[PDB]
């Protein structure tokens, strides 16, 4: 039952603005952080986005979906996909200005051996 | 030679089932899925049998080697076909006319290219040829 | 020695120990699976497959020397770190693996 | 080592417990399985649609911020502290498993801020906006089975370890039980009616003599 | 034949089947529920059914002639349509069903 | 009618027995819970016998059929409540004082109801109805 | 009465119940796995510890009262709450609970 | 102390073995793996002593004490080190040359040190602490 209520994201400027608009994420008022990571590609480390994993998946027991650009999940591969629980899922999607590959997508990795 | 190339493709195929339970269809392919089809093939002409004809009860020796000479040979012909690109249902559709004139080889005649020699398998090795054109484009 | 080696019989205990030992690595990849496995296994579960198509796979009117089984032994035994080959002593195993 | 006397009773039992296991965790791994590769295609269709209709949107946006000069986005991000789309979950049963699973609720707390007014500009961003809420809430609604799947996944792995392990470690060391134990029991009952008969056979022969 | 149908044989294979995969199919239920039972197997459940009720469940001094006793079994296959009931012959099934 | 029903919860308890040990509790549908939560009672209260005399271990055969009279009639209210709609955990709280009379039938005599039964049981089958309307709706 | 209590019967079969259900439950956790096992089976597999560690641990020259042994008996009992307990009659309980 | 000890984390390694094979070793904490993991090494080392040498033959009351010292002074430095923070693997990775230091200490002669007891197993001692803090790091 009910436990998680915020879609959180990990996305490039466009990308996390708009889904803001549609209206599903926040910055929660006590902490004053953040349930999104703004990211421009080339620009932002790489280190940075492994830390705000952390603080969305351990720290925020109250995200019930971790969105993630594939590009973005690339940089920090290892994390995404050694995260196997639910809570949240993450939901790998294509990254603006690239098309859908497979195996960008953390659970189809683990979906092709043994059905 | 064939006899041993019998035996294995009974073996084989067991094994890829076995896999697409477990691992899933992401190891099977069309090679493999040759592979199972020419088992099934061998066991309805050579296993199968209660004697429906006089024919499907007395085959001799050299009507034997007959019908494994057609299946291995479609065998290996339909692997080469999907190696230069086709796609296992389109190389059932096309085998087709000599698959089912194989496979009816038991209610068929054993005296028709002498008294123990059978024609229509001897025809088969060209138009298996003429055939893996058609397969492959 | 003259006609074998006295490691001769130093080098069955590890052919024969970690032969075993692959054979259990085996049996719990059919059941676990790959994934489970760590990394002891997969060292073993090679050790296995390697064992039995070339060591105890060979012809019927093909002749072996002693000396030869075991330089074919070294190769295959040879898949493992000096900490996990230990059934045999540092200074014939630190010439040959 | 294993009894003496009669272990067959229970051992013929365990064979019965082990053989039923392995039939019916065979076939609630069966559904799991049928069920998962049907999920799986849904869901790389899904991925390319979510990709295509969010790009949309996202290159709309992208040209109004442009165009109305500065980069917008930093602003509305700060001022946006409360959300529409929120999800409640509920536990559903499907192929004798529990899974997660999410509905989504829209809450009217948002729907026109401080930045989608501004004047000539915020007339485009509100064009925007609008393309963002409708594609968003089609993705949100997608994203649902990918809680479950990713349970799913889980949870295959689990049950098919249990299907192999019946099958080799126990089922065999039961045949070997009961075969070892079978033998020693019938030979209890063969050599005590031996040893008796060949003492008798001595009886009888000193009455007869005397 | 002659005073038993020509049907006795053709439909004892088809009785045997269904009852076999029906006692399969009830563990099932148990553990997978009915919203990811299969639809083969559904029938099957229903039909483990009815074979114990009806054509096993008779009372102390009920007597049925074995041309009735034929007439029931089809009864009880009656509900699966034709391309579950595969292993008969199309003049038989389409005669009796 | 009584006896037919007792053993039919148990054999259906067996079966229910190994998908329990092995799957675990997590999969039975509503209806199998019951069979299993009905058995609870039977074996509480019949299996079980408190004392030499003491407890009121002497049952005669009438309060006996009383003592199962209680159980098959919830059995029957139980089994539809979960076919028309009711969680087995909503249904197991909203029985609650009805179920916790059925479960003390052992201690209770019937000498002091009527002589051989109990008016308390007569009480009992009115109780059941009412609570059944309620908890249903 | 008057050396041992009345509670004495009732208190070995609460003891065995548990013990018992303990065991079947570390059984089932080898071989299945821990989705077989519930909140309840839990209480059980701490019993069996507790049990075995305490009651069935002493000494050689360690003599005990029977009024002591009774009171130990207790101790291990208590993780259970009253509504789980149903190896004594509930009059017995409230005293010595 | 280190009799009581020797006959707990085997009989201990047994019951988690059978877990380990049936369901896996992923349902199961890294510190049950740490039981095992110290009882393999007490397996291959004191078990083995059939010996191809007298060094490997002979074993007295001083080294058998020396060996069985470091092994149980290990697991409890292991299950501190993991606790506080330290994978599992990381652990394994970083005993490593150490788990081999006592596996062979038995090839060497008990004559060597100040008597019976290595310069071997004396330098173990310090080279285990020094281990645990990395570890642990």
């Amino acid at each position: 039952a009910e436990k998680r209520t915020l879609i959180a994201v990990i996305a490039d400027e466009d990308t996390t603005t708009g889904l803001l608009l549609a209206g599903i994420g926040q910055i929660t008022p006590e902490t004053q952080e953040k349930n999104f990571f703004v990211y421009q590609e080339g620009k932002t480390t790489k280190e940075e986005i492994t830390d705000k994993f952390n603080h969305f998946t351990e720290e925020r027991d109250d995200i019930a979906i971790l969105l993630i650009n594939q590009h973005i999940a690339e940089n920090i591969r290892a994390r995404v996909d050694s995260f196997t629980n639910a809570f949240p899922a993450i939901l790998e999607i294509p990254s603006k200005d690239h098309p859908y590959d497979p195996e960008k997508d953390s659970v189809l990795k683990r979906v092709r051996k043994l059905f | 030679v064939l006899r041993d190339r019998m035996k294995e493709i009974l073996s084989n195929a067991e094994e890829l089932e076995q896999v697409v339970q477990l691992v899933g269809k992401s190891a099977l392919s069309d090679s493999d899925k040759i592979t199972l089809d020419v088992a099934t093939l061998i066991k309805e002409d050579f296993l199968q049998q209660n004697g429906y004809s006089t024919y499907d009860a007395f085959c001799p020796i050299w009507k034997t080697f007959d019908m494994m000479r057609a299946f291995i040979s479609y065998h290996d012909e339909a692997q080469k076909a999907v190696a230069n690109g086709a796609n296992w249902s389109k190389l059932a559709d096309s085998t087709g006319d000599v698959k089912h004139a194989v496979s009816s080889s038991k209610f068929f005649e054993p005296s028709r290219g002498e008294k123990e020699v059978h024609g229509e398998f001897e025809k088969l090795l060209s138009t298996m040829q003429e055939r893996f054109a058609e397969s492959t484009d | 020695e003259g006609m074998t080696r006295k490691d001769h019989g130093d080098v069955s205990n590890q052919l024969y120990a970690k032969y075993a030992i692959g054979k259990d690595a085996a049996a719990m990849k059919a059941v676990v699976g790959e994934e489970a496995l760590s990394i002891e296994d997969k060292l073993s579960l090679e050790f296995l497959e390697k064992f039995e198509k070339t060591f105890i796979t060979q012809g019927a009117y093909e002749d072996r020397t002693v000396f030869e089984s075991l330089d074919q032994a070294w190769s295959l035994l040879r898949i493992y770190p000096k900490e996990m080959l230990n059934r045999i002593s540092p200074k014939i195993l630190d010439e040959f693996y | 080592v294993f009894p003496t006397r009669m272990t067959l009773g229970l051992m013929k039992t365990k064979l019965k417990g082990a053989n039923q296991g392995y039939s019916l965790l065979k076939r609630k791994s069966e559904a799991l399985t049928k069920r998962f590769r049907d999920i799986t295609k849904r869901i790389d269709d899904a991925k390319q649609k979510m990709g295509r209709v969010m790009q949309t949107a996202a290159f709309s946006l992208a040209e109004v911020s442009y165009a109305t000069g500065e980069n917008i986005g930093y602003q509305v991000q700060e001022s946006v502290s409360t959300a529409r789309f929120k999800v409640r979950a509920r536990q559903e049963n499907v192929s004798g498993v529990y899974l997660s699973q999410f509905e989504s609720y829209i809450d009217p707390e948002i729907n026109d801020f401080r930045l989608t007014g501004l004047g000539r500009g915020g007339q485009q961003v509100q064009r925007a906006k609008e393309i963002y809420s409708r594609a968003v809430e089609t993705l949100v609604e997608l994203a649902s089975l990918q809680t479950a799947f990713i349970i799913l996944d889980e949870v295959i792995k689990v049950t098919n370890r249990r299907v192999n392990a019946i099958e080799h470690v126990i089922i065999p060391r039961t045949e070997n039980t009961i075969a070892y134990i079978n033998s020693e029991l019938d030979e209890l009952d063969r050599e005590e009616f031996y040893r008796l008969k060949k003492v008798q056979e001595k009886k009888q022969n000193e009455t007869a003599k005397l």
